[PDB]
């Protein structure tokens, strides 16, 4: 504990992500009902 | 580090936004990807290495 | 026989694909999706790519 913060204790976490294939990991969104023959935005999948 | 621990995260729901938001990570780089913006990008594979 | 004009018919339309593929092309950006890398990135960072 005596120690400096360069010789301090540091945990590390690394998120490495993929992106692409049918996603098992999605962010917290509230899904919509779709609409047929009109012009829209969309985001399917993550997919703008 | 020299046998870092990995996890593996998937069939779930993830929310960035918490991690981000939390002023405890002393120091948290994204490369490639947005912090603000991580909580609409999906993925197709996630791993945790700690 | 009709070399010559087919020709022509040919080299136009070749240039065009050409060009729409380069569309698909990184150039060195990440991702070679403009609405990719307005998503991912925030937009100062984005500039950039």
């Amino acid at each position: 504990p005596t120690y400096g913060v360069g010789y301090q204790p540091y945990r590390v976490v690394v998120l490495s992500f993929e992106l692409l294939a049918p996603a098992t990991v999605c962010g917290p969104k509230k899904s919509t009902n779709l609409v047929k023959n009109k012009c829209v935005n969309f985001n399917f999948n993550g997919l703008t | 580090v020299y046998a870092w621990n990995r996890k593996r995260i998937s069939n779930c729901v993830a929310d960035y936004s918490v991690l981000y938001n939390s002023a405890s990570f002393s120091t948290f780089k994204c490369y490639g990807v947005s912090p603000t913006k991580l909580n609409d990008l999906c993925f197709t594979n996630v791993y945790a290495d700690s | 026989a009709l070399g010559k004009l087919q020709d022509v018919v040919n080299q136009n339309a070749q240039a065009l694909n050409t060009l729409v593929k380069q569309l698909s092309s990184n150039f060195g950006a990440i991702s070679s999706v403009l609405n990719d890398i307005l998503s991912r990135l925030d937009p100062p960072e984005a500039e950039v790519q």
